[PDB]
RNA sequence: UUUGCUCCACACAAUAUAGAUGGAUACGAAUAAGGCGUCCUUGUGGCGUCGCUGAACCAUAGCAGGCUAGCAACGGUGCACUUGGCGGAAAGGCCUUGGGUGCUUGCUGGCGAAUUGCAAUGUCAUUUUGCGUGGGGAUAAAUCAUUUGUAUACGACUUAGA
RNA sequence: AACUGGCGAUGCGGGAUGAACCGAACGUAGAGUUAAGGUGCCGGAAUACACGCUCAUCAGACACCACAAAAGGUGUUAGUU
């Protein structure tokens, strides 16, 4: 729907005197804003624990940035959805830089090859993958292969008014 | 013995390429490809045109055929190292068609006496094509 | 010394209709070829003059013409509007017409 | 720079043609279209005459002709296309109607002129390959509007011809090329090659 | 609701009008065809009705009824002049007609 | 899913030359010549040396090689025609009515007498498919020898001229004649 | 049936613009292309070449274009004659001989301008008709009323009539 | 039958069409600005841009609002075990 960053909603849900600082538990969102960050973070709360949205209370937050952005890599994609009919898990595999990608083309996949839409989905885990071995798609395979180049059939342009003087060609 | 085939075949693609900026903040800078995304996007890097370690929508760039070698995976000292080995921007400079881009630049860069001027050398110039063609 | 035109031409598109109704003072106007909008803060004020030619003569001429200005853009292009003394009869549509170049800031 | 704009009409689209070409006349525009029988559709030849015989049986019923009218011309099976895409039936819109033509072939009076296309109306452009279309002159005689081969036989004479005249063309501008190819290292051609050239 | 029956009905419908229609002399659809590679032939011949009458003759298809016997005919007999050629005019063979 | 470089690759032998016109090949053999309209696949045509050449399709799709594969199948066809050419023998079937088999001339047409069909007084004529070329198969009842340089020169005049006889009117999955097939082969055989 | 009617030159009036105001400036084929050079046996051969813009090209000074001189050159132009060929799809246009004429802002002269006064288009296409000059040609056909029947409520069809 | 809201008694901007639906209610006006609602043509306003599905011998093109199932289909696409 829009970019997301690399959050961390810290929490440590309401001090009492008999236990001052509950301690500090955090989650790494990758939201837009700290704000629905936190909501959703309550909203994964929830679902933890007896708890509600005043029951408890956040230490921090810290977008997490990159020191070392430019290594490109691979990555690994666990998913709890729900469909129409049948409510799952998936695994799959996305070669990216930053996991916010991945997000992005997850949803354009499944919003468009699936039709899911995003909320009743929750992504369970993104073990990113290092090595050759460490695929098990035949997309991911395809890059894993081997210096490909080639020349582009088929090339178009764009005329400058509506028109050409002339029938053009489709080479590159 | 033939099998001679024509045609379907024109400018390849390599990690390495050099290419034309097509669109963007460069908009016609060049960039060695570094690395293969996927067959949208590519990691490029031109530090000759100083423009980052990046990707870009392979239909959002064109190519140049100019290709040159490459150690893929390296960073940018090793990227303008091989740019070193591959001073190479003289040869789209060598393409005339950049050249018509200084042409119809430099035709963008006349004054209106100048412009003036460009007439008469018309009149003169072909005069001279009218006596370079009066009778010959 | 051999084109003789000084001006810039134009072609009346229609009065505005919001969706529906026509706007029958305010205009629809054709700019001679920009779709780039960012020029237009100069030429904002810049006349314009309508030449038709009834055999009915006025204190002066049988060349009798309606004016107008440019104004401010519209659209995703950056298309303009005029200014008029008289409104055209609604009939104008695809008529050329004359845009100048004063007031001039230079 | 036309006021009436000479088109050829190879292998193009058909609504998306004619839904800004039905916004071209609307400015006062003049054009004349010529080869009017060299048209495709994303979409088989099979079911569209068979779409033409479902339009086919609609007419009024107490005068079985006075309904709507069939005809086998292309460029007015075109207008077909046409006539809903534009407000066809005022001062205004029929004045913007009037203002144009459409030739199926093209008449020795237009032989002489160039001849146009528009790469957004371009059939193999907006295309996703692997699509069937179809031949415009062919479905239009299949279903018998006969006089197909009469004006084939004339633009077979006249692409010979104006092929003859390329053979003079051609062959004649080649020697102009060298004529001032020989113009080389003129000190004018240094300046305005330096002010532009 | 439909009739009663199903039934053959009147009429044929390649002929309309019944007004009062085109002319006193007919018009012509179709014609014998040219062949070029045949000296010079005609199409047709126009006539006046005379008269008709009742003329005996022979039968004998094999196989019919009347094989080897006669009948008599009511015929039809036409007037025939002969006709004087006076005109000949070319017709441009137009992507219309 | 987009597999990434497709291709088929075809070993030439020496006895043949062909020309790809940029799509459309010029192909010689020693028995004679094909062609193809070869613009409707959209490949790269790729001669190594007169030894192989591949098609070329930057990144095919799944059913483009459902029949991408077949495309070499039938480029092979060709290549055995060309060079070699097919030569069927089929068959004719009757039980009690002797059908005589002709293959009578109209004009070069040559048809074929079938008489005797059951009794028919009707005669069937089979004109030929020329280019395949017929000769009866002597000393064998109920054959004849084509020989083409299509598969479907030969058996697609082997799939009509097999619905000659599509018959009719009895309980024929009882009643059992017509012609049928009996062999496929070569026109140089061995070859 | 004004010497009527109707064609050529006029001038003058009338006369309207669905929208002038440097120039619409011609092969064909192909698109997982060829194009155009280039060379050669001429081939589905040899070399280039080219994209990625027509942003092309032509054309470009003067009273919307002034008068007026002198230079190299020997153009290029119209004009209206003259020569030849071609065009059916709607050809109705295309190309070709010869004469003259104008210019040349390709090189050097003399001029010349205002006051529309600070904006006020400050007015340059055909549109048709009339008339009049002074150059032509032509010397009708219908109706009604009579008559035919095959033609018909009537209209309307079809014959004849010195 | 128990709650809120409109017509009635009330017009204007979106749903081609619509008593009770989407915006928003009513002095005369004018300068800037939008909802509802949208920007192939009519049609104002982008054949704007980005990622994918699909090709339909019966696609598809929607609150209001003006409609199919059981059962299927080596059709496709992708995954899951």
């Amino acid at each position: 729907m829009a970019h997301f960053k690399e959050y961390q909603v810290i929490g440590r849900r309401l001090p009492t005197e008999s236990v001052p600082e509950p301690k500090l538990f955090r989650m790494r969102i990758f939201a837009s804003n700290e704000v629905i960050a936190k909501s959703r973070y309550w909203y994964f709360l929830q679902k933890l624990h007896k708890v509600k949205k005043a029951s408890g209370e956040i230490v921090s937050i810290n977008q997490i940035n990159e020191a070392h952005p430019t290594k490109v890599k691979n990555f690994g994609v666990w998913v709890r959805y729900d469909s129409r009919s049948g409510t799952h898990n998936m695994y799959k595999e996305i070669r990216d830089v930053s996991r916010v990608a991945a997000v992005e083309t997850l949803y354009q996949d499944m919003a468009a090859r699936h039709r899911a839409r995003f909320r009743s989905i929750h992504i369970l885990k993104v073990a990113e993958i290092e090595k050759t071995a460490d695929v098990k798609r035949q997309y991911v395979k395809q890059f894993l292969t081997k210096d490909l180049k080639f020349p582009l059939p088929h090339r178009v342009q764009k005329s400058t008014k509506t028109f050409s003087y002339k029938r053009p060609s489709t080479f590159y | 013995t033939d099998s001679i085939v024509k045609a379907s075949n024109w400018r390849l693609v390599e990690v390495g390429r050099v290419v034309l900026i097509k669109k963007g903040q460069s908009a016609g800078k060049l960039a060695a490809i570094v690395e293969i995304i996927d067959q949208k996007k590519v990691l490029i890097d031109g530090p000759k045109a100083g423009v980052p370690r990046q990707a870009i929508n392979l239909g959002q760039v064109v190519l140049t055929p100019l290709t040159f070698a490459l150690p893929r995976g390296a960073r940018t000292a090793t990227v303008s190292k091989k740019w070193a080995a591959a001073a190479v921007c003289e040869k789209w400079a060598a393409s005339s068609w950049a050249k018509k881009i200084a042409q119809r630049e430099r035709r963008a860069a006349l004054t209106d006496f100048e412009r003036f001027q460009v007439m008469v050398l018309r009149k003169q110039k072909r005069y001279t094509v009218k006596k370079a063609l009066a009778k010959a | 010394a051999e084109s003789h035109r000084l001006y810039v031409k134009g072609k009346h598109l229609s009065y505005q209709r919001s969706k529906r109704v026509n706007n029958p003072n305010v205009s629809l106007i054709k700019i001679e070829g920009v779709a780039t909008p960012q020029d237009a803060q100069f030429y904002l004020g810049k006349r314009i003059a309508y030449v038709y030619r009834a055999s009915k003569e006025v204190r002066g001429s049988k060349i009798r013409v309606m004016w107008g200005k440019v104004t401010r853009t519209h659209g995703n292009s950056g298309v303009v509007r005029a200014t008029f003394r008289n409104n055209l009869p609604a009939k104008t549509f695809g008529a050329s017409v004359r845009i100048f170049l004063y007031p001039s800031n230079i | 720079v036309e006021p009436v704009v000479v088109i050829d009409g190879k292998g193009h689209l058909v609504g998306r043609l004619a839904s800004v070409v039905a916004k071209q006349l609307l400015n006062g525009q003049k054009i004349v279209v010529v080869r009017a029988e060299e048209l495709n559709i994303s979409g088989e030849f099979f079911r569209n005459k068979l779409k033409y015989h479902d339009f086919l049986r609609k007419a009024t019923a107490f005068n079985k002709t006075r309904g709507p009218f069939h005809f086998r011309a292309p460029s007015r099976i075109f207008y077909k296309a046409l006539r809903g895409m534009v407000s066809h039936k005022t001062a205004r819109g029929k004045a913007a109607l009037e203002r144009l033509k459409v030739f199926e072939g093209i008449p020795p009076p237009y032989d002489k002129k160039k001849r146009v296309v528009v790469p957004q109306a371009l059939r193999v452009l907006r295309l996703k390959p692997g699509r069937k279309y179809t031949t415009l002159g062919k479905l239009s005689t299949s279903v018998g509007w006969k006089y197909e081969d009469v004006v084939a036989k004339l633009e077979a004479k006249r692409k010979v011809s104006s092929a003859e005249y390329y053979a003079k063309k051609r062959a004649f501008t080649k020697k102009v090329a060298s004529a001032n190819a020989t113009a080389a290292e003129s000190d004018v051609a240094k300046q305005l090659a330096a002010l532009g050239y | 609701s439909h009739r009663k029956y199903e039934a053959p009905r009147h009429g044929h419908l390649g002929f309309l009008p019944r007004k009062r229609a085109a002319s006193i002399r007919a018009r012509v659809k179709a014609f014998p065809k040219d062949d070029r590679s045949k000296p010079v032939a005609l199409t047709s011949f126009l006539g006046y009705k005379a008269g008709m009458t009742t003329i005996v003759r022979d039968l004998d298809r094999p196989g019919s009824k009347f094989h080897k016997r006669e009948v008599v005919e009511a015929v039809t007999v036409v007037d025939t002049p002969p006709v004087v050629v006076v005109g000949v005019v070319g017709y441009v063979e137009t992507p219309r007609g | 899913m987009k597999y990434i470089q497709t291709e088929q690759q075809i070993e030439v032998p020496e006895g043949v030359t062909v020309s790809i016109k940029s799509r459309i090949v010029k192909v010689v053999g020693p028995r004679g010549t094909l062609t193809k309209n070869l613009k409707h696949i959209d490949v790269t045509f790729t001669k190594v040396n007169n030894q192989l050449i591949k098609v070329a399709v930057h990144n095919g799709g799944r059913k483009h090689v459902a029949a991408l594969r077949t495309v070499k199948s039938l480029v092979d066809n060709m290549i055995t025609g060309v060079t070699k050419g097919y030569k069927y023998k089929m068959r004719y079937v009757y039980a009690h009515f002797p059908i005589n088999v002709n293959i009578v001339e109209k004009d070069g047409a040559k048809f074929i007498e079938v008489r005797n069909f059951l009794g028919d007084k009707k005669i069937r004529n089979v004109p030929v498919r020329d280019g395949v070329t017929i000769e009866f198969s002597t000393n064998v009842k109920d054959e004849i020898v084509l020989s083409g340089n299509s598969v479907e020169d030969v058996s697609q005049n082997a799939a009509d001229l097999q619905q000659i006889c599509r018959v009719r009117n009895k309980d024929i999955r009882k009643f059992l004649d017509g012609i049928y097939v009996s062999h496929k082969g070569f026109i140089t055989e061995d070859l």
